[PDB]
């Protein structure tokens, strides 16, 4: 997920 | 359990949530165009300016996933509310682009949610609300948006009241403005509800090509 | 401007008086549910309580102060809110239900048959459980409840004259009474400083749930288009 | 009038 990704 | 924000005296939370602010971005140089670019970059420095909120990150994944799907408009408009108090009756969605009430008249829906805006910055000029005061509350919104939260939300609050105490308000004042910031944060979770109604609208009506990041947000709402 | 003298004691007694009262359903328990049958009752339910609350509105210290214009806006911007917060504070003592009325309570299997209700529902739920874990006093709801009324409308408009700017201001030194209010109610029930304004915050952030649920709400309801003529009249404000 | 406007002037 682009939010879950970019978190990280 | 392990956390930075329940670590930090009250001094140290205002400065790391100073240090912590994101840039303000330009304009790229139809007015739907202008706003939905302008709001695609934002995000993406919101996301890491949410990594260094302090208690952000001790939370788990999925609940950061979660504050920042429910927030993300809301942090938006506060935003762009605090830079516009220089401005009154006027919004500066960046500065060059600084938009008078009545620009907001071209896209159905729009005006109104300008005008609830522009009531926002004209209360926080009113109050003269502070830059310090300003970053406890954006962290506020974030954490609200959704115990080891509460307990956060807790120290903003305590964070909050010592700004007001070391400038000097009485106790009985401290007080009377923590509600008054409080129960705009009431105001500005209704401005953020109602543009994701138009926002959705405006995709299905495929008049403006919302970003990859922006449906995605848009699509947490609708879920 | 008479109501700008009330003491701490004073605004809560007033407050206390002008309560409205909790109302029944005409609901009867023993035949299957039906979506159109239970909606009619809230709707109804929900009718009779607007009465109840415009009166209400009208014992609100600094409410009567204002022009018709601006008493017809604030109930307007926030009729949901407070029939919301009324459901949230009569639901406490009873876990996992809404207690519409007494005799008329909605379990989740059931709210689940309401299209697109459940999730309203849970927050609501929540809601309440925060107020019964925070142990909410009735003297501490019905502050709350007139915050919501001066409050939600308050940053509607824009003013363009001073005249504006000054009703505007008479509403935020009434909200000036009720925080005042709010924190002698503290103080009085044995709140060291730090409780009273980390309680005062939390009251008031649920205040920002309860208009997210208010918006949700107003949403499904002018989706499905039950109906009174006073309650068509509140929604289209929204609208 | 409005009914809300009429529910107050009573
Ligand atoms: C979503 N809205 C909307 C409401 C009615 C009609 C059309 C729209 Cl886009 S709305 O809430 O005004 C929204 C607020 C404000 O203007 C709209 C908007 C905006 C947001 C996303 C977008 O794709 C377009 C516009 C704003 C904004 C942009 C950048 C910021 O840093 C802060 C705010
Ligand atoms: C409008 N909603 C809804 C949401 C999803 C599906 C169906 C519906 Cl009716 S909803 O927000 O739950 C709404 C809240 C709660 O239940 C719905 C509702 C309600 C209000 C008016 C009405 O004509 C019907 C229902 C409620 C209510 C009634 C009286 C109160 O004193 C308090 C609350």
């Amino acid at each position: 997920k682009i939010l879950h990704r970019l978190l990280q | 359990k392990n956390s930075l924000a329940l670590s930090l005296t009250a001094d140290q939370m205002v400065s790391a949530l100073l240090d912590a602010e994101p840039p303000i971005l330009y304009s790229e140089y139809s007015m739907m165009g202008l706003l939905t670019n302008l709001a695609d970059r934002e995000l993406v420095h919101m996301i890491n300016w949410a990594k260094r909120v302090p208690g952000f990150v001790d939370l788990t994944l999925h609940d950061q996933v979660h504050l920042l799907e429910c927030a993300w408009l809301e942090i938006l408009m506060i935003g762009l509310v605090w830079r516009s108090m220089e401005h009154p009756g006027k919004l500066l969605f960046a500065p060059n682009l600084l938009l008078d009430r009545n620009q907001g008249k071209c896209v159905e829906g729009m005006v109104e949610i300008f005008d609830m805006l522009l009531a926002t910055s004209s209360r926080f000029r009113m109050m003269n609300l502070q830059g310090e005061e300003f970053v406890c509350l954006k962290s506020i919104i974030l954490l609200n948006s959704g115990d080891h939260i509460h307990r956060v939300l807790d120290k903003i609050t305590d964070t909050l009241i010592h700004l007001m105490a070391k400038a000097g308000l009485t106790l009985q004042q401290q007080h009377q403005r923590l509600a008054q910031l409080l129960l705009i944060l009431s105001h500005i979770r209704h401005m953020s509800n109602k543009g994701m109604e138009h926002l959705y609208s405006m995709k299905c009506k495929n008049v403006v090509p919302l970003s990859d990041l922006l449906l995605e947000m848009l699509d947490a709402h609708r879920l």
